[PDB]
């Protein structure tokens, strides 16, 4: 399954290519952050709080979860 | 003229692209720089 | 220093000072030789390497004589082939 | 370090002409010759790799 280069003539393999990815993936990346804050945000303060902790809580304390011991969310 | 799919470190060694046939590694010429041929971009390339 | 025993003792501890002082680093040029020499193995099976021809993947249809086969790739058409007289 | 105060001591017309010759010359010409197979390997190994 994996991808190398090889020579045209004798048919020799000579390196080792690292990965494949479509082009429109590549398009998908951010690299730019968009800038807004939560203060731009109003009347939404119970659903703010509820997407964060279960996305950005995953990614900041682990062993927080793994303290109690559950699956995240 | 070709496509090509991406750069890599350290080094030139393009991931190029053709129609229908294969993938090949290349570089560039002594006439462009290396600034202006990003990725995903079509690009002309000798036969030989 | 024929025969005083305060002086040929130190006849040869000028020596061993200096014969232990050349045997010191001679064993370090065997490790940076041996280091090298096996950096030059692996060299020696890439001459080794570039002189082997890729073989063509094919498949056999039938066998019309003892010697004429006829095989197709998997390239594109069909051919008719012959073979070693060992295989 | 003692005994080789005493190796100049017992036998003085015995080894002392003929032990710090034979195990200096059968050294010395051991290390003459193994100071040059070593050393003209060690520059052809590298150009060989070269």
């Amino acid at each position: 399954g994996d991808l190398v280069g090889v020579n045209k003539d004798s048919y020799l393999i000579l390196e080792t290519l690292p990965t494949e990815y479509d082009s429109r993936v590549k398009a998908m990346e951010v690299d730019e952050r968009p800038t807004e804050q939560y203060s731009d945000i109003g009347g939404l303060d119970k659903q703010i709080q509820e997407l964060v902790e279960a996305i950005v809580l995953p990614m900041n304390h682990k062993e927080k979860f793994e303290n109690l011991g559950i699956q995240p969310p | 003229c070709t496509k090509i799919i991406n750069a890599d470190s350290e080094d030139p060694k393009y991931i190029i692209n053709v129609k229908q046939f294969a993938k090949f590694v290349v570089d560039l010429s002594d006439q462009v720089a290396p600034t202006d041929i990003e990725e995903g971009m079509r690009v002309g390339v000798d036969r030989n | 220093m024929a025969d005083p025993r305060d002086k040929a003792l130190q006849d040869y501890r000028k020596k061993l000072l200096e014969h232990k002082e050349i045997d010191g680093r001679l064993k370090e040029l065997r490790e940076q030789l041996k280091e090298l020499t096996k950096q030059y193995e692996k060299s020696e099976n890439d001459l080794k390497a570039l002189q082997s021809v890729g073989q063509i993947v094919g498949e056999v249809l039938k066998q019309l004589t003892e010697e004429k086969f006829i095989v197709k790739a998997t390239n594109g058409p069909r051919y008719v082939v012959g073979c070693r007289r060992q295989l | 370090e003692q005994d080789g105060i005493g190796e100049e001591v017992l036998k003085m017309s015995t080894e002392e002409i003929i032990q710090r010759t034979r195990l200096l010359d059968s050294e010395i010409k051991i290390m003459k010759s193994e100071v040059l197979r070593v050393t003209h390997e060690l520059q052809a190994m590298k150009d060989k790799i070269k």
